[PDB]
RNA sequence: GAGCUGUAAGUAAGCUUUGAUCCAGAGAUUUCCGAAUGGGGAAACCCAGCAUGAGUUAUGUCAUGUUAUCGAUAUGUGAAUACAUAGCAUAUCAGAAGGCACACCCGGAGAACUGAAACAUCUUAGUACCCGGAGGAAGAGAAAGAAAAUCGAUUCCCUUAGUAGCGGCGAGCGAAACGGGAAGAGCCCAAACCAACGUUGGGGUUGAGGACAGGAGUUACAAAGGACGACAUUAGACGAAUCAUCUGGAAAGAUGAAUCAAAGAAGGUAAUAAUCCUGUAGUCGAAAAUGUUGUCUCUCUUAUCCUGAGUACGACGGAGCACGUGAAAUUCCGUCGGAAUCUGGGAGGACCAUCUCCUAAGGCUAAAUACUCUCUAGUGACCGAUAGUGAACAGUACCGUGAGGGAAAGGUGAAAAGCACCCCGGAAGGGGAGUGAAAUAGAACCUGAAACCGUGUGCU
RNA sequence: UGAGUAGCGAAAGACGGGUGAGAAUCCCGUCCACCGAUUGACUAAGGUUUCCAGAGGAAGGCUCGUCCGCUCUGGGUUAGUCGGGUCCUAAGCUGAGGCCGACAGGCGUAGGCGAUGGAUAACAGGUUGAUAUUCCUGUACCACCUAUAUCG
RNA sequence: UAGAAAUAGGUGCCCGUACCGCAAACCGACACAGGUAGUCAAGAUGAGAAUUCUAAGGUGAGCGAGCGAACUCUCGU
């Protein structure tokens, strides 16, 4: 499950200037507990996990044309690293 | 001046919310009558 | 596919899930970081992965 | 009934009377592509392309094998395959 | 209790009903004595027996 | 049987004759809320117990199952209290809950405006609303009947008849039997009485009978199943016959000459097509599931006593009967009283006698009938965008605390061929040049009336 | 039509420089002026992306507009200790059994829910375009777990 | 009452957190002279949180330019 945890990078310029002191920030399932995500983070990365930071995202407000209506809910999770690296790229 | 709606989240959940509705036979006649009517909104 | 899932064992089949779940979870960590390009991969993969529970529970109906 | 490859006749529009084969078939809208018929002069912004628009599959009819004459066709079965043959003649048809 | 009406000299309708005389005795039901509202008809009856 | 990755253009990346997209039958998956049921809760969220399993030295975390209440069954245990019971704990069952087109149906409960040219009896009306219960129908039903020469369960249609009658005899309300039809079906108990250890079997079911002395069936009349066949439904397949010229952007139109027809329904195709396309008449077709069905089968069968008791019935108070308590029989409810036992009992419009018909106080029963949210196939001297649904693009936008109220908005062209390129302009917008039959068809796109707003000027 | 009419919603602005097709109205500067028991700062409710950056100027803005709480595109909210839940109760609501009621339902016992109150462990500094007692640095505290020697 | 340590290392979940907030974003159909609970409380003067001028900090109010008639409104003699 641990891969359904981690749904994918976030990769923004705050994110970046968070990636160099040593942390990674995912969108996550919505469900899920910073726990949870801890794992998930060790299992598919093989890195010791310092801390996870977690905070969710309401939908957003969004329109095409006369159809307006709302992006997906997020669930945002920062995940600082104790040893090891991960290669996004 | 002072006007009529002072909004509370909590004061119309509990007045006008699904589970208030629920509660009374005449709320659950409320909510058959917005579902037949095909409303989108059926309550708080 | 079905008929070469059909061909495995139990194990097999399971083993070929977890693989199956490996692989799409990397092509969306290449898709978010924008190096994957060859997007219809992602929807063989989770095809697949539906024929080859689709097959585990058939099987898993059968014995019992 | 018209597949591509065929070669067909032209039988109504402004092309009417002449042959082409059949270069693209849209069975959702029951029109195919004719080499040589139907040509549009479309404005390219980044000149003037020159290329087949589609005309309606009732204009154009397949030709006999045997007179080169414009047939219907029907259909009939040998060893369990349906083979387009035409009512002209009825000889089937490639 | 049925519903009928209370009818006035000037025959003015006005709904009313007409209640069974219930009363309170123990008449041992399903086995268990326990204390029930019964009509003194039904006990004059004979079907239920009280104690 | 060649395209396809919805609407729905656009790429990108792919799938597909090693048979895809697509259609039908059957399976698998099916988050969370919701009767919602582990507990809570401001629906779609929060917080747990127990058992099992991952993981961790371990805790935290996770996965899976299970845990509502009231019923049902069966194992204990335990009061006041001695036996007991109430109660309590545990396991097993999964019976109820809620929803609806809830339109038709049955029941409980039940108005008012209104009419009476006021109004109270009466009427509106046992209507509207509310509540309960169900079914594909429901209800009714096998004479204590209709009647007056006899019929033979119920229901429904016609008629009787706006009659008889009811009625501040006002306003109004208003039958039924006979006759003609649709449909058609009859049955099971309780009792006496036997066999056995009061409870089970046997027996019996009515207008005088009972006690005693192969043919019928799961539509009632008892109830579960299998074999084979049939048909139909839910995908589909085949399916006759036209060419030429003219005008046109385009022919199906006109003209000339042909053809098919169990097919001249209809729709489409660049204008109006029986013969171009999709179809039509007609014929063919099912792996699977679902029905209805026939046969075989399979089942079951071969007047001594009794005859429904707190009943019928009566008084008082009400209600339902077309009928307002009246000459008011007939039916039901509350309260109180309260029979008879084939020499019996009930009805025939008060009541009595005779006569005649029937046999209450237990139950079951198809069909003819009611309705349409639906589905399939069709139809219309029905609408055609202010019409027709509120809604052709919406119970949306918007309004309201809420219940609730509730719009406006269809049309380029045959085909996007949706205006390359040049010029003024920041753009918007234009003038050319092209596309097109047409651009005063350029997307605020068919036609484009009137009000209204401008420019020019013949007379004044 | 009324009609280029009424209005354009409490007030002090001036100039320089810039940008631009276009500037009284945008940016920057200096001077002037207004509030200051507040026109300042911070919490709560309520709203719900209006926040930040870059781009824009059809409509919206009572004028203008190069600007914007407007449009397009991409971003932004980090907690063992803050507030709430895994704690407690008040009013009130609900309520196993139970009592009452034509139906529907009403009431009520144990129990439960329910803050506006009770309990409860973190502070200072730094840092971004947008977050900070949440991120970083420094120094702590609380509960639980394990390892190395009475509870009620 | 019945009843039946220090030290070291580790672990610590969910929800809210943007922004406006005595308002241009809340309630008033409006970028509306109104309404909106609590907290912080500088200096001169003063009894004072009165008054006037200032500090911190904020603001110049989303139509302007002239003219300086009647009349209307607010103000002074
Ligand atoms: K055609
Ligand atoms: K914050
Ligand atoms: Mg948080
Ligand atoms: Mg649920
Ligand atoms: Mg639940
Ligand atoms: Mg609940
Ligand atoms: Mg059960
Ligand atoms: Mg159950
Ligand atoms: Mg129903
Ligand atoms: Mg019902
Ligand atoms: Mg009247
Ligand atoms: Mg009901
Ligand atoms: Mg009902
Ligand atoms: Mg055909
Ligand atoms: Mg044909
Ligand atoms: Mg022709
Ligand atoms: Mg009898
Ligand atoms: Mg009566
Ligand atoms: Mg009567
Ligand atoms: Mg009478
Ligand atoms: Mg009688
Ligand atoms: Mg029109
Ligand atoms: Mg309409
Ligand atoms: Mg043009
Ligand atoms: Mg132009
Ligand atoms: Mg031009
Ligand atoms: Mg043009
Ligand atoms: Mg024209
Ligand atoms: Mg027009
Ligand atoms: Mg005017
Ligand atoms: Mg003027
Ligand atoms: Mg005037
Ligand atoms: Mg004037
Ligand atoms: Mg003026
Ligand atoms: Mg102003
Ligand atoms: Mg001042
Ligand atoms: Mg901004
Ligand atoms: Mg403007
Ligand atoms: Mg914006
Ligand atoms: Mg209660
Ligand atoms: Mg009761
Ligand atoms: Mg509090
Ligand atoms: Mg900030
Ligand atoms: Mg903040
Ligand atoms: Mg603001
Ligand atoms: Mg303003
Ligand atoms: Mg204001
Ligand atoms: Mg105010
Ligand atoms: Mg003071
Ligand atoms: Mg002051």
């Amino acid at each position: 499950e641990a891969r359904d945890i981690l749904k994918r990078p976030v990769i923004t310029e705050k994110s970046s200037e968070a990636m160099a002191e040593d942390k990674y920030t995912f969108d996550v399932d919505t469900r899920v507990n910073k726990t949870q995500v801890k794992m998930a983070v060790e299992e598919i990365f093989n890195v010791k996990v310092a801390s996870v930071n977690i905070m969710n995202y309401k939908p957003k407000k969004k329109r095409m044309g006369r159809y307006q209506g709302y992006t997906n809910k997020r669930r945002k999770a920062i995940v600082t690293l104790k040893e090891g690296s991960i290669d996004l790229f | 001046v002072k006007r009529t709606y002072q909004p509370n989240k909590r004061k119309h959940s509990k007045v006008h919310g699904f589970r208030k509705r629920m509660s009374t036979k005449n709320g659950r006649k409320v909510l058959a009558r917005r579902r037949r009517k095909g409303r989108k909104v059926l309550s708080a | 596919k079905a008929k070469e899932i059909r061909d495995l064992t139990t194990s097999e089949i399971e083993e070929q899930i977890k693989s199956s779940k490996e692989e799409l979870f990397n092509l969306r960590f290449q898709l978010a970081t924008g190096q994957l390009e060859e997007t219809a991969r992602i929807r063989t993969v989770r095809k697949t992965i539906a024929r080859l529970k689709t097959v585990a529970r058939e099987r898993e109906i059968e014995q019992s | 009934h018209i597949k591509k490859g065929d070669n067909v006749k032209v039988i109504a529009g402004k092309d009417k009377g002449k042959e082409g084969k059949v270069i693209a078939t849209l069975p959702k809208k029951d029109r195919v592509v004719v080499e040589g018929v139907n040509i549009m002069k479309k404005h390219q912004k980044p000149g003037i392309l020159e290329t087949e628009a589609a005309i309606h599959v009732s204009n154009v009819q397949l030709l006999d094998p045997k007179t080169n004459e414009p047939t219907r066709v029907g259909y009939k079965f040998v060893d369990g395959k349906k083979v387009r043959i035409a009512k002209k003649s009825g000889e089937e048809i490639k | 209790a049925s519903t009928g009406n209370r009818r006035s000299h000037a025959l003015n309708s006005t709904k009313r009903r007409w209640n069974a005389n219930l009363q309170k005795v123990r008449i041992l039901v399903d086995g268990k004595p326990k204390k029930v509202w019964v009509s003194a008809r039904a006990l004059k009856s004979g079907k239920v027996t009280r104690v």
